[PDB]
């Protein structure tokens, strides 16, 4: 038995995900809904679906945004999983001028409250500039003082899911599962490795333009609906396979290979990056190098590494203050 | 014609083709130079003489007897067979019309056939597969006749048909000190060892046959196969191309005949031709010449 | 392969269908999707998935909704299944009949561009009003001259979801797989059939508020949801499921056992009821009878009879 | 409209075969299944399991057997898939000669009666002298005169389970789903290549451990049996997936990458290996390079390559002596 | 977490049932042999698969049979779903006369055995004389004083196999996904219900001859096998699906409904009878009852109950004799 509960439900996102996870859960697991706006609607809707086992729990907030909220200290007790996915919309947010100093307090105040009454969790950050909203994370446990390196996961499993589909459209033929990518989660901060994958390689021209394809990626749907949202159906899925790896793995029952952000404790300069790691029951079990690269990757690591050195710097100058 | 007439009439159920290129029917009192040709060697126009004098008497009980068994002798296992089945129907009791039926039908590799002439050959006998009953009746483990030339000697057609080559080689070794005198035996114990790899010690007896029949055909093919299974190429290609230089001789350039059963000794010398790497010759040499 | 087209793919009910059916769909089968606006954002979204062997076709309408779209006509060219979901939203303010009067348009200009070139082709209406759209399609095939009476299917699995769910709900550890449900897909025409599944049963008065609550889900919904919305999530998994049931129909995998708003063709009294049908390779291949009923079930069914002939009667004309 | 021949069933490997092939086919297919003996029995036990669509259809033969059966003439009519499991138990003393002696003849035989009515097929030599069994049916088809170098396959995953599996042990926490294997199917014509693997490796002196290991392990097996057995429950299973891939890619449904022994048409001088393929709708469709390997990895393959060459030649030079 | 044991896995069926068993198991699990002769065999074909959380142990048996061999009770650690499928594969050199009395007894020896130190364990009866060796099982277990009504299953799923295979072949294209059958395992005491399931029926005339093939479908398959063989594989199949079933609902994942060979405990004048069941994580939950028959299946019960009571009289008396 395990229970998984997402915060943000009424969303563009949350919708989607709570639909994928409901059908995908085992047997015997327990489900649990959360949005200061709208959660009965979304909870209401899930309660008919034919799926013998689960059951469905869901509570509603204040309009205001009152800090530390009682329904969330009632609605978090026995949670062994976190979803944190609750942003602003991106519509009025302009370009990173108030977006930033908005959505890093939500994320702050909701993991604030509630890691207080359970300590013992798994959180996957899946909001806005992940880059600095884990470290904000990090500094938000520590305060008080549960932190455990070993269960903090960034959801940045989106740039494999990109990676792998381009490279299967050049060659037909031949398909390969997945792709490794090192890095961040930005527009610079990403090197997707092409030299370890099996079967022959493009040239470099043509690699080259790929690489830089999915660079810029996320620009493309936002320019596609012309200022009317951005890619959601993208990152519900990449949520929901995350959630399912972690959950499958927290149950015992596999222990996968994944991507995704995590606190280099001793092992790289920089504290955060996006390196493989290997999970088991009780979060990360060890961490593993990069692995032989070529010489434009080496540069372009480098070029990534002095990005989110200062990346991780604005959000920690950000947090430090409060208090 | 008389003669045309005789083979529309040999053309029936004694069908055995034939084509008739030769002119021995024409000499008189066949059979005698049948008996003669052999005597030294070149048993290839003797089994021609053989045929001149069985194809005007069909009810000749010995005529086919040693015309089957010297058209097994050279390699051509086909006609023979079937010419032996017509004998054997004419007078189904005689050890020659079911020895000879039983050891060269296993050379096609049928075992349903070969266990019932095995009994057949068995029944006058005077005094994991079905196997069981026959090889019970065959037996005869010095019961009464301790080193029996016929049964002590023979019978290792019967270790053959299961591949066990471990029991036939000493079964066939301990069984030639007696009736010590025949070439076409050598070769029952000169292939049962070949087939079991041992290439070499199997290699003595095939010239055994040279010393006592160096006009054999079947003991240069197989002594041919056991080069080429020793990759040794070149010898075994030119001793096995002398052995159809020799299968033929005398009436060659009318000597042919349905052109079938010399199939697989003109398709030995492919298989190897293509090793050494020379080749030039493959289907181009397709004139037998 | 196969080409599944969804027309109106960019709604609430849009969004949450197409994720799901490129999700299942077998290797090398296209998905087209069309809107009057949005598609161009829902295709580009959805072809960053990872899931290799599966193409993704756009074409887009315009502001103005003019009939008889340039665009439409050109997309479906090769497709096999098309399911109708376009329609408006339940916001508060008017009755049925008002909604009724504009689906009703809209139902038809789409069946009528696309049947205009992909005469044989399945056809799976969603939207609901349901009970009277049926006929209006049925009725818009037979004017071009190319009706079949084995491709025409009302989607009517999300009661039969509603039910067994609330069926298994108490009667805990026991779960059963499904429940007939037939009648409709409305209100009162909606006739439950518990004595037809394995087990024991409770009380009567437990069986009459269960059969109670099945029939006013909606409307618990509609509730819970404030004022605005409605079933999106719900209508867009029975929506689905029942459109692979016939995707694998239609490649000879399977053979598929459902309950659907069909044609009775010669059958009990109304034209078109919900009976339980045998798919396969060519549209529907047998129909089946309902079976033995309760003496209550009976009279329900009366009823349900005839308010669905009510319906369909109202729906044959609209003129 | 897919139907799959297994002839060669009613025994050791077949019957499992059979059995798991029963299972993994998808609806509407059709088995075939064929023996001297025991093919009757066995079509009226498998025909007593549910599922629908899958149709069972046997024909015996004459206990003494013969050439160009009646039966299997018949049979095969309308085939599309022709498994060949059809050999000799393994005696004590048989050393490594006899068996392809009596093996080479079965599957002449077996082969020209399959192919004098149905040409258009994919065929699964699984004997047991791979290395030299399938330039056999090779020659074969070249003298009927339908032969396609794009549908004849020789089944030896079974080298990559064993790589995969210990492989797998001494690296615990971490998970491979497979592991490429070159060469042949003997002891000495195998090499693992293990450089092209994710992850780090258990260093050297036991990486040779490993090695040998996996080419020894058909030895132990038989040891183990008290020499009076084989390996038939674990060589069941590498046929079954590889039969299930094959008919996959015919259907259309996939299009797998597999390691199997089949004719390298240019790119390899030695005229067999076994070397990456990518199946599809026409059987093999697009070959693959061996790939970079490094120093201790080429100092097995050239042995491998003259081992593999002089086992064609003995199995192309094959000769009976006349008794 | 689960640890199944075959006992006696290591000729005919068994061998089926560990090759079924091994590539299904969840993650983590652990798969135990044993038999009097063969097991290293089994064990050694067995551990070259590619599964990755399942652990082969297995152990061996004086050639000479001895009761009480120590080295099975070294296996018998914390194993839960003890499986016995010590069947004596006899010959038609004498018939169905004796084969009661050694089966019984070996029985009565390995249940002994098994559960004198593994109490909190399941018993899968899969012998053959099932409405007799059951209640050998019920006599052995009591004489300890460790029954446990609750935990006690004899196989009885090949005759609803058998049924839906015989009733999906007259009614296609129409199928049904299960068929309940009642009575026992034998002879004439099998009853099938083919009136409580959903479609038209088809006419009473053929049903007849359809009940009665289900009936007699035991002799067949000997018939069939020149009165040598026997129906291994099927058993094998339904053995592995039900001890699967069993697996599944004992770790919480699953709370299905079957029909097995159980003790009624008061719920009806028969000691036992085979009736539908919901299993549970502690054994079984709730019994249900037959249901409605129509006219004929009161007589066809009637006689099934008459030649179980005489069936379970004999068993009965057979253990008290026994010391």
């Amino acid at each position: 038995m395990v229970n998984v509960a997402v915060i943000g439900a009424a969303g563009g996102i949350g919708q989607s995900l709570s639909l994928l996870l409901l059908r995908e859960l085992p047997f015997g697991s327990t489900l649990s809904l959360y949005d200061v706006v709208g959660a009965p609607g979304v909870a209401a809707d899930l309660s008919h679906i034919d799926r013998a086992g689960i059951t469905v729990k869901h509570a509603a907030g204040k309009l205001p945004p009152v800090p530390r909220d009682p329904a969330l200290t009632e609605l978090a007790e026995g949670v062994d999983v976190f979803v944190i996915v609750a942003g602003v919309p991106r519509k009025p947010g302009m370009t990173r001028d108030d977006l930033f100093n908005v959505n890093a307090g939500i994320v702050m105040d909701l993991v604030l409250t509630c890691a207080s009454v359970s300590p013992n969790a798994c959180f996957c950050i899946v909001t806005n500039p992940v880059n600095s909203t884990t470290p904000i994370a990090a500094q938000t446990l520590r305060k008080i003082g549960v932190y455990n390196k070993n269960k903090l996961l960034g959801v940045s499993l989106l740039d494999g899911l990109r990676a792998t589909r381009f490279i299967n459209n050049a060659r037909h033929p031949l398909v390969v599962p997945y792709v490794p990518v090192v890095g961040g989660h930005s527009d610079v901060t990403i090197v997707p490795l092409y030299s370890q994958i099996p079967g022959p390689l493009p040239d470099e021209s043509t690699l080259k333009e790929i690489r830089k394809r999915v660079q810029v990626a996320g620009t493309e749907v936002v320019k596609a609906k012309a200022g009317r949202g951005s890619a959601t159906l993208s990152m519900a899925e990449a949520g929901a396979r995350f959630t399912m790896h972690v959950v499958k793995a927290l149950m015992g029952l596999d222990t996968p290979m994944v991507y995704a952000y995590v606190d280099t404790d001793g092992e790289h300069e920089c504290p955060f990056l996006a390196m493989p790691v290997v999970l088991g029951k009780n979060g990360i079990e060890r961490r593993l190098p990069i692995g032989p690269i070529t010489t434009v990757e080496k540069e372009m690591l480098e070029e990534a590494v002095g990005v989110v050195k200062k990346n991780i710097a604005k959000g920690e100058t950000f947090a430090r203050s409060k208090l | 014609a008389e003669a045309q007439e005789q083979l529309q009439r040999v053309q029936n159920e004694t069908n055995y083709p034939f084509e008739p290129n030769n002119p021995y029917m024409y000499h008189d009192k066949p059979m005698e130079e049948g008996i003669a040709m052999l005597q030294l060697a070149n048993m290839a126009e003797a089994a021609l003489a053989f045929e001149a004098v069985c194809q005007k008497e069909p009810e000749n009980v010995e005529a086919w007897r040693r015309l089957g068994t010297t058209q097994a002798e050279n390699e051509k296992d086909c006609l023979a067979i079937i010419a032996l089945n017509h004998a054997r129907m004419l007078d189904p009791k005689d050890i020659a019309v079911h020895a000879a039926l039983a050891v060269s039908h296993t050379n096609e590799h049928n075992v349903g056939a070969a266990l019932q002439s095995l009994r057949s050959w068995l029944l006058s006998q005077p005094q994991p597969s079905e196997y069981r009953d026959c090889c019970t009746l065959l037996y005869a483990a010095v019961e009464m006749n301790p080193n029996d030339p016929q049964l002590h000697a023979s019978l290792g057609v019967l270790h053959n048909l299961s591949h066990r080559f471990d029991e036939a080689a000493k079964n066939f070794r301990r069984a030639v000190e007696l009736r010590p005198d025949d070439a076409h035996m050598w070769n029952k114990l000169g292939a049962t060892l070949a087939n079991g790899n041992r290439p070499q010690e199997a290699l003595e007896a095939y010239n055994r046959a040279l010393d006592i029949n160096p006009g054999y055909v079947r003991v240069m093919y197989n002594m041919a196969v056991s080069y080429s299974n020793m990759a040794q190429y070149p010898l075994a290609a030119k001793h096995i191309t002398r052995a159809i230089a020799l299968q033929a001789g005398g009436t060659n350039p009318q000597g042919e005949g349905s052109r079938i059963a010399t199939r697989g000794l003109w398709d030995l010398l492919r298989m190897t031709l293509n090793l050494m790497d020379r080749s030039d010759l493959v289907e181009a040499s397709w004139q037998q010449d």
